[PDB]
């Protein structure tokens, strides 16, 4: 909004503001190492205690 | 373009509004060494030779 203007100085015009807002787009990446040979005995079934 | 009059009346015999200066927020030019340049001013005289 703007105050209409009681004075002949300018016309009180509108105002309206067209404002483009850019995005922070961010990456995150931890890591986490495994070992394979957890992963054998992953994929391997168990039947011994 | 909407005009808008309007009239304002004064109903009472004497003054009924008050201002005073409450804080200093700034002060705005300094109080500076300058000097008015009198040969801008005054920039039609000058001295004979």
């Amino acid at each position: 909004p703007t105050i209409a203007h009681g004075d002949g100085r300018r016309p009180s015009k509108q105002r309206t503001f067209i404002v483009v807002k850019n995005c922070h787009k961010h990456h995150i990446s931890t890591e986490m190492e495994l070992s394979m040979l957890d992963l054998e005995i992953l994929h391997s079934i168990p039947e011994t205690p | 373009e909407v005009h808008h009059e309007m009239a304002s009346i004064d109903t009472g015999l004497s003054y009924s509004s008050t201002m005073t200066p409450a804080r200093v927020a700034a002060i705005t030019t300094d109080m500076g060494i300058h000097t008015q340049d009198f040969f801008s001013v005054f920039p039609a005289e000058a001295f004979g030779n």
